[PDB]
RNA sequence: GCGAUAACGAACGAGACCUUAACCUACUAAAUAGUGCUGCUAGCAUUUGCUGGUAUAGUCACUUCUUAGAGGGACUAUCGAUUUCAAGUCGAUGGAAGUUUGAGGCAAUAACAGGUCUGUGAUGCCCUUAGACGUUCUGGGCCGCACGCGCGCUACACUGACGGAGCCAGCGAGUAUAAGCCUUGGCCGAGAGGUCUGGGAAAUCUUGUGAAACUCCGUCGUGCUGGGGAUAGAGCAUUGUAAUUGUUGCUCUUCAACGAGGAAUUCCUAGUAAGCGCAAGUCAUCAGCUUGCGUUGAUUACGUCCCUGCCCUUUGUACACACCG
C-alpha cells in the first residue's frame, strides 16, 4: 500500500541544517489530495518519489 | 587458527571429489574450499584434473577466477 | 550478418557487434526493463555501452549523474577505501567477472539482475537527524528519486567489500551473491538488512 | 557568476545614447561596430561591452526602458 | 668602457631624485611638515597625477610612528602599478 | 658563400621578433637564401622562495621567473653582407652571436 | 599476407620462441643460472629455474627485434622493477648486467643479432627469417 | 651566558 | 599524390597523429595490429570506432596512427579519436559529405569524446597543501 | 598430475631439534628451521635435487639426511662463499653458516664477546636502548 | 548590481589588469620537431604487399602533429522557463571552451608592542675588544632518554604478496686546466660496483629520462602465512681529510608491534580527493621534507545558519588603555 505522487512545486530548503526541502506533491491517480511534504534527497520539478503513507502534511 | 583445510589428498577425500563435484551448479576454487574443506592450491590442482577428466566444462578462463560448470 | 574481411584480420566476436553493441560482447540491454516506474528516469539504460570504462565530465551539474550508465556507476563506487582509489581497470576486471558469475548462476540476464538489486535496495523512507544543537532528535522524511538509486549503488559496494574483506571468497562472486541475494530481496543479504533497519526507524520517527 | 559591472553598464548605455542607428541586434556586428567607435584597450572588455549593448537591444525591442 | 653623465629631464617625475632631495633635507634638520610638502608640491607643479610620501621612525620620541602625505590620484592593485 | 649561423637570444619578446624581421626582411631583398627563424622552446628560469625573511608566519612562498626567448636564422652569405647587416640592425636588448 | 613478429601476443610468443631454443638446444647456459636474482630489487631467484634463461632470451630477441640498437643498460633499466625498501618508498632498480649481457652473447653466438653500428645490437639478416618463422608456427592454432 | 674561569 | 588526409586525435597529455592513405583495410597502432592493443579491457574502446559505423567503410582506407605522451589510457583514448577524426576528414575531403554527416551524427549521438578532444587537464599543486585543494594538516 | 599416497606422510616432522609441520612446503618448512631463510633454502633444496612441488611430509628419509649434510657443510657443496650468514668468523676466520640452535650460541657469544671489551655498542646492548646510532626521543618506551 | 531613495555625480578596494591551461588542418617559417615521397637496403608471403634500417647532400616537398608571434575565438551566444519581468537564476541547443571558461599574481582605509638587530659593510643604544664575546686549529655536542604533544612515512593483505612476462609521461638541470657536471655504449662482476671510449655550455647528448602504480600468465590459499620487515649478528663496497655513537649501497641470517584503531579532531567539490611515481632546492655524501610536474582517477552536495569564526542593523552602556574595561 505504497501511494505514488508527482511533485509540482519545490517551496524552498527547510531543517535545522538545510539538508531537507518542502515540496508540494500530487498523485499520479486521483489528481488531487495534494499535499506539502518533506523530502530528503535533491529534488527538481517532476520527481515520482513515492510515498508510504499519504495523510500527513509536512 | 580455525581453518584447517585439507591439504593432502586421500583416497576417501579423492573418491568425496568425484562423488560430490559432479553434483553442483558452478565450481570454482572459492566453492570447492568453501564446501568441500578442500585447501586452494589442492582445488586449484583438481580443476586442471577434472578437466581432463571431462566433469568440469571451462565457461571462461582467468588467473585469479577460473568459472566452471557442470559437463552433464 | 555478413562476415567482412579485411587485410587485418578482425575477430568473429567483433564482427558480430556491428549488429548489436553488448556490454562486454556478450550481455544485450534489449531485454532488460525496471520493473519500478520511479527509477526508470534515474538508472540509465537506454545507451548501450561496450566496456563501462568511460570517461567523466559527469560530475558538474546537478543531475547529470543519472544520465550516466547504471555500470559505470557500479563500477565507480566499487573503487573505495584508499587502496584501491584510480584502479579502475581492476574495478572493471572484477565487474566483468561478476556478471558471468550471476549468469551462470540461477540463469538469467545478468544485468538484469544488477537493475532489479538496485532498484530493489534503495530505501524509500530514512530517518533525517532534526537535533536543535546536541539534543537527539529524529524525523522520518522522503528519498529522492536519485538519491534512492546512489544509496542503492553505495549499500551493495559496501557489502560486498565487507563480505570479501579477510575472506577466501573472491570480491567478484561476493558482489555476484549480493547481487543475486538482493535481487531477490532475501533478508539475509546486507543492503537488505540496513534496508529495513532504515525503513524500520523511519516507521518508528512519523 | 556573470552581473555585469558598472564600467559595462554605463559604457554600454552610452554607447545606446550615442550610436543607436548603427547598432543591430547581431553580436558580431556590434561587436565589430565598437571597435571602430571606442579606444578599449583590451579584447575581453570590448566583448563585454557588445554583449550589453546587445542585450540592451533586446530590451528595447521588447519595450521601452527607464532612464535610457 | 665609456661613462656619460645626463641629467635628469623631468625632476618631478624621477622618485629616486626627490628621495635623494628629502633625504638632504632630513639630515639637513628641516621640519617634517615643510619637507613631505615641498615634494608632495613639487611632484603636482611637474604634473604628476600622484604622489605618495611615507616617512617611518622615530622622531625625538621613544615610540616609532610612520606619516603619510598623499596628493591626487594613486592607483594600488594589479599590473598598472607596475606600469604608471 | 659562406654558411653561417646566428642565434638571437634575449629577455623580451617585442625587441627579439622586431630585429628578428628587420634581419630577415634584410636578407630577403638582399637575394640571398636563407633557412628561418627557427623559434627555439622558451626557458622559464623559475626560482621559489620563501616569502618570509624569518621563520615565522603562515608557510607563503614566491615564485620569481625569467623567459629567454631563443631564434636561429642560417644564412648563405659573405661576411662582409653578414657584419654589415648586423651593424644596420644592432639593439642594446638582445644579444647575437655568429658561428660559421 | 606476411605474418610478422608484430603481429602475435607476446606472451604465447614468448612462450614458443623460448620452447623452441629450449628443444633445439644450441643456447649456451651459464652456470650460475641456480644462483643468481634477476635484480637487486628482488628478493628470490625465478621460480622456473630451468627455463627462465631461455625465456630472457625469448624476450630479449622480441624486444631488440621490434626497438633499434638497445644496449645493455637499456635491458637492465627495462627489466628492473620497484626495490622493496622498507620504510622508505620504492625506487626502480636496474636488473642484474651480467643475466643480460650473457643472454645476447650467447643469443649472439647462435646467430640471432650481432652488434651495431653507433652502438647497441641489431637483429641478424637470420633472426629475423626464424622470429617470423616462429610467429608462423605461432599462429596455426 | 657564562663566565670562563681558566685553569692554566 | 594520392588520396592523403592527416589528423590528430588528443586526451590529457596523449597526442596520436592518424595517416589516412587510399588502399587496403589496414589499421596500424605505431606499425602494429590493432589485434594486441593493450591493455586488453580496453581493446573494445578502440575498436569503438570501427564496428560503430561498420567496417566496411575501412576498406578503401589504410590508416597508420603514431601515439606519444600520455599514460595506457590517454593513449588508448588517443588513438581511438585519431582514427574516428581521420576517418571523418577523409571522407569530408575525398568521399561525398552524406557518409562524412552520418559518420559525425551517429558518432555524435554515441559519445561526444569521439570527435571532440576532452579539455580536461591537470590543475597545477599549490603550496600550503600537498594537492592542488588538499591542504595541509591543521593542529590547535 | 594429483596423485594419492597413504601412509607415507608424517604429520609432525622434526628437524633440527624443532617441530616442523609436515604439510608445509619442503622450502618452507625449512625456512622454518631457524638461521634458514626463504633464499637459503631454495638453494640448498636445488643443490641437495629436492624438487620443490613436494611437502615436507612428502620428502624421504633419503632426501631428509641430504638436506640436512648440505646445511652443516655447506661450502663442500659448491654453495658461494659470499652466500653465507657467518663470513670471516673471528676466531678461526673460516666461514660457516651457523643454525637452529647454534645461531643464539653464537649471538651470544658475540654480545659477551663485545661487552667484555667494554665497546659502546655493548653498553647500548646491556642498557637496552637502540644500539645503531638511531634516536631515541621517540621509541625507547618498550 | 537592480531597485527604493535628500541626494547627485565620483575615487580607491572588488572588477578590470598580468601570467598560465584548453581551440585554431587559418598566417609565418623550421637538418636542434615531425611526416610523405625518393635513393640504397634488409626479413615474411611471394601480390605490386607489411614491418624495418640508412640519407648534417636525395644540395626533395610540406607544416596535421612539435616549437613560438601575430591574430581569431566566449560576450552567458541562441531558445525556453521563473524574477519587481529588473538585476539575476535554472534548463536545454550550438560550441574546444557556458562553475568569474579552469588556476594563480597583484591587492584598499587604518592597525598589531605579531616575527626577525641569528640576512645584511641596515641601524641607535648596552656589553666585549688582546688570556677577545673577533678569527683560526684539534676534539666533543646540536642525534644525547623514565616521558607529554604535532606534521608524516610504512603496514595490518587475496581489490593481496611474491616469480616470470607486458611496458606509457610532464615540469626541469647539466662543465674547461677544471679541481671536477650530466653521462650512452662495449667488456668484467651474483649484486653494489670497476675499467676503456663517445655526446652535451645544450629542443642536438644524458633522454623515448622504456618511472611507479598499472596489464597478463604462474606459485600461495585466510595461517601473524610466502602480509610486515623492524629489532640485531656476520660480511662485502661506495663518499669523504676523518664514518667509532653502525653516512649510504649490496649479500646471508635475525621475523617484533600491527589482525582497520576510544574520547576527540583535520583536508576536501572535477581531472578535484585519493592512491602512484619523477625532477628541482638544499647537496662532497645523505630526502621518510618542501617546491613543482605528470600517471591512474572517484563517492557525494551544489544547500543551510545547527556548531565555529567573521561581517551588518537595531538597542543599552557609568567602557574609549575600549570587558584582558
Ligand atoms: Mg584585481
Ligand atoms: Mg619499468
Ligand atoms: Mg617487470
Ligand atoms: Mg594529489
Ligand atoms: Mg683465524
Ligand atoms: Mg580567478
Ligand atoms: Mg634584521
Ligand atoms: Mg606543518
Ligand atoms: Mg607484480
Ligand atoms: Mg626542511
Ligand atoms: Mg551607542
Amino acid at each position: 500500500p505504497v501511494t505514488l505522487a508527482k511533485v509540482i512545486k519545490v517551496l524552498g530548503r527547510t531543517g535545522s541544517r538545510g539538508g531537507v526541502t518542502q515540496v508540494r506533491v500530487e498523485f499520479l491517480e486521483d489528481a488531487s489530495r495534494t499535499i506539502v511534504r518533506n523530502v530528503k534527497g535533491p529534488v527538481r520539478e517532476n520527481d515520482i518519489l513515492c510515498l508510504m503513507e499519504s495523510e500527513r502534511e509536512a | 587458527d580455525k581453518a584447517q583445510h585439507i591439504v593432502i589428498l586421500d583416497q576417501e577425500k579423492y573418491d568425496r571429489i568425484l562423488k560430490d563435484v559432479p553434483t553442483y551448479k558452478y565450481v570454482s576454487v572459492s566453492v570447492l574450499v568453501d564446501r568441500l574443506k578442500i585447501g586452494g592450491s589442492l582445488a586449484r590442482v583438481a580443476l586442471r584434473q577434472l578437466e581432463e577428466d571431462g566433469i568440469i566444462t571451462p565457461v571462461l578462463k582467468h588467473s585469479k577466477q577460473a568459472i566452471y560448470t557442470r559437463a552433464q | 550478418l555478413q562476415v567482412v574481411e579485411l587485410a587485418t584480420t578482425i575477430p568473429l566476436d567483433v564482427q558480430e557487434a556491428q549488429r548489436e553493441v553488448k556490454l562486454f560482447n556478450k550481455w544485450s540491454f534489449e531485454d532488460v526493463e525496471v520493473k519500478d516506474v520511479s527509477l526508470v528516469d534515474y538508472i540509465q539504460i537506454r545507451n548501450p555501452v561496450f566496456v563501462s570504462h568511460t570517461a567523466g565530465k559527469y560530475a558538474s551539474k546537478r543531475f547529470r549523474k543519472a544520465q550516466c550508465p547504471i555500470v559505470e556507476r557500479l563500477t565507480n563506487s566499487l573503487m573505495m577505501n584508499g587502496r584501491n582509489n584510480g584502479k579502475k581497470l581492476k574495478a572493471v576486471r572484477i565487474v566483468k567477472h561478476a556478471l558471468e558469475i550471476i549468469h551462470v548462476l540461477t540463469e538469467q540476464n545478468p544485468i538484469q539482475v544488477v537493475v532489479d538489486a538496485i532498484v530493489n535496495s534503495g530505501a524509500r523512507e530514512d530517518s533525517t537527524r532534526i537535533g536543535s544543537s546536541g539534543t537527539v532528535r529524529r524525523q522520518a522524511v522522503d528519498v529522492s528519486p536519485l538519491r534512492r538509486v546512489n544509496q542503492a549503488i553505495a549499500l551493495l559496494t559496501i557489502g560486498a567489500r565487507e563480505a570479501s574483506f579477510r575472506n577466501i571468497k573472491t570480491i567478484a562472486e561476493c558482489l555476484a551473491e549480493e547481487l543475486i541475494n538482493a535481487a531477490k530481496g532475501s533478508s539475509t543479504s546486507y543492503a537488505i538488512k540496513k534496508k529495513d533497519e532504515l525503513e524500520r526507524v523511519a516507521k518508528s520517527n512519523r | 557568476g556573470r552581473v555585469r559591472t558598472k564600467t559595462v553598464k554605463r559604457a554600454s548605455k552610452v554607447l545606446i545614447e550615442r550610436f543607436y542607428p548603427k547598432l543591430t541586434l547581431d553580436f558580431e556586428t556590434n561587436k565589430r561596430l565598437t571597435s571602430e567607435i571606442a579606444v578599449i584597450q583590451s579584447k575581453r572588455l570590448r566583448n563585454k561591452i557588445a554583449g550589453y549593448t546587445t542585450h540592451l537591444m533586446k530590451r528595447i525591442q521588447k519595450g521601452p526602458v527607464r532612464g535610457i | 668602457i665609456a661613462i656619460y653623465a645626463e641629467r635628469v629631464e623631468e625632476r618631478g617625475l624621477s622618485a629616486a631624485v626627490q628621495a635623494e632631495a628629502l633625504k638632504a633635507k632630513l639630515l639637513s634638520g628641516l621640519p617634517i611638515r615643510r619637507a613631505a610638502y615641498g615634494v608632495l608640491r613639487f611632484a603636482m607643479g611637474a604634473g604628476a597625477k600622484g604622489v605618495e610620501v611615507v616617512i617611518s621612525g622615530k622622531l625625538r620620541a621613544a615610540r616609532a610612528k610612520s606619516q603619510k602625505y598623499a596628493d591626487g590620484f594613486m592607483i594600488h592593485s594589479g599590473q598598472p602599478t607596475r606600469d604608471f | 658563400i659562406h654558411k653561417i649561423r646566428i642565434t638571437l637570444t634575449s629577455t623580451k619578446v617585442k625587441q627579439l621578433e622586431n630585429v628578428s624581421a628587420n634581419i630577415i626582411r634584410n636578407a630577403a631583398q638582399y637575394n640571398i637564401v636563407k633557412k628561418g627563424p627557427v623559434r627555439m622552446p622558451t626557458k622559464v628560469l623559475k626560482i621559489t622562495t620563501r616569502k618570509t625573511p624569518n621563520g615565522e608566519g603562515s608557510k607563503t612562498w614566491d615564485a620569481y621567473e625569467m623567459r629567454i626567448h631563443k631564434r636561429v636564422i642560417d644564412l648563405q652569405a659573405p661576411a662582409s653582407t653578414v657584419k654589415r647587416i648586423t651593424q644596420i640592425t644592432i639593439e642594446p636588448g638582445v644579444d647575437v652571436e655568429v658561428t660559421i | 599476407p606476411g605474418v610478422s613478429v608484430r603481429d602475435v601476443p607476446a606472451q604465447d610468443f614468448i612462450n614458443a620462441y623460448a620452447q623452441f631454443l629450449q628443444r633445439q638446444g644450441k643456447l649456451e647456459v651459464p652456470g650460475y643460472v641456480d644462483i643468481v636474482k634477476t635484480s637487486a630489487g628482488n628478493d628470490l631467484p625465478p621460480q622456473e629455474a630451468e627455463t627462465w634463461f631461455y625465456k630472457r632470451a625469448a624476450s630479449i630477441a622480441r624486444h631488440i627485434y621490434l626497438r633499434k640498437q638497445v644496449g645493455v643498460g637499456a635491458l637492465n633499466k627495462l627489466y628492473g622493477g620497484a626495490k622493496n625498501r622498507g620504510f622508505r618508498p620504492h625506487k626502480h632498480v636496474d636488473a642484474s648486467g651480467s643475466i643480460n649481457r650473457k643472454c645476447v652473447q650467447a643469443l649472439q653466438k647462435i646467430g640471432v643479432l650481432e652488434i651495431s653500428p653507433k652502438g647497441g645490437r641489431r637483429i641478424s639478416e637470420n633472426g629475423q627469417r626464424d622470429l617470423d618463422r616462429i610467429a608462423a608456427q605461432t599462429l596455426e592454432e | 651566558r657564562k663566565k670562563k674561569v681558566y685553569t692554566t | 599524390s594520392t588520396q592523403s588526409v592527416q589528423t590528430f586525435g588528443k586526451k590529457k597529455t596523449a597526442t596520436a597523429v592518424a595517416h589516412v592513405k587510399a588502399g587496403k583495410g589496414l589499421i596500424k597502432i605505431n606499425g602494429s595490429p590493432i589485434t594486441l592493443v593493450q591493455p586488453e579491457i580496453l581493446r573494445f574502446k578502440v575498436y569503438e570506432p570501427l564496428t560503430l559505423v561498420g567496417l566496411d567503410k575501412f576498406q578503401g582506407i589504410d590508416i597508420r596512427v603514431k601515439v606519444t605522451g600520455g599514460g595506457h589510457v590517454s593513449q588508448v583514448y588517443a588513438i581511438r579519436q585519431a582514427i574516428a577524426k581521420g576517418l571523418v576528414a577523409y571522407h569530408q575531403k575525398y568521399v561525398d559529405e552524406a557518409s562524412k554527416n552520418e559518420l559525425k551524427k551517429i558518432f555524435a549521438s554515441y559519445d561526444k569524446t569521439l570527435l571532440v578532444a576532452d579539455s580536461r587537464r591537470m590543475e597545477p599543486k599549490k603550496f600550503g597543501g600537498r594537492g592542488a585543494r588538499a591542504r595541509f594538516q591543521k593542529s590547535y | 598430475l594429483v596423485v594419492q599416497e597413504q601412509g607415507s606422510f608424517q604429520h609432525i616432522l622434526r628437524l633440527l631439534n624443532t617441530n616442523i609441520d609436515g604439510r608445509i612446503k619442503i622450502m618452507y618448512a625449512l625456512t622454518k628451521i631457524r638461521g634458514v631463510g626463504r633464499r637459503y633454502a631454495n638453494l640448498v633444496c636445488k643443490k641437495a635435487d629436492v624438487e620443490l612441488t613436494k611437502r615436507a611430509g612428502e620428502l624421504t628419509q633419503e632426501e631428509l639426511e641430504r638436506i640436512v649434510t648440505i646445511m652443516q657443510n655447506p661450502t663442500n657443496y659448491k654453495i658461494p662463499a659470499w652466500f653465507l650468514n657467518r663470513q670471516k668468523d673471528q676466531v678461526d676466520g673460516k666461514d660457516y653458516h651457523v643454525l637452529a640452535n647454534n645461531l643464539e650460541s653464537k649471538l651470544r657469544d658475540d654480545l659477551e664477546r663485545l661487552k667484555k671489551i667494554r665497546s659502546h655498542r655493548g653498553i647500548r646492548h646491556f642498557w637496552g636502548l637502540k644500539v645503531r646510532g638511531q634516536h631515541t626521543k621517540t621509541t625507547s618506551r618498550g
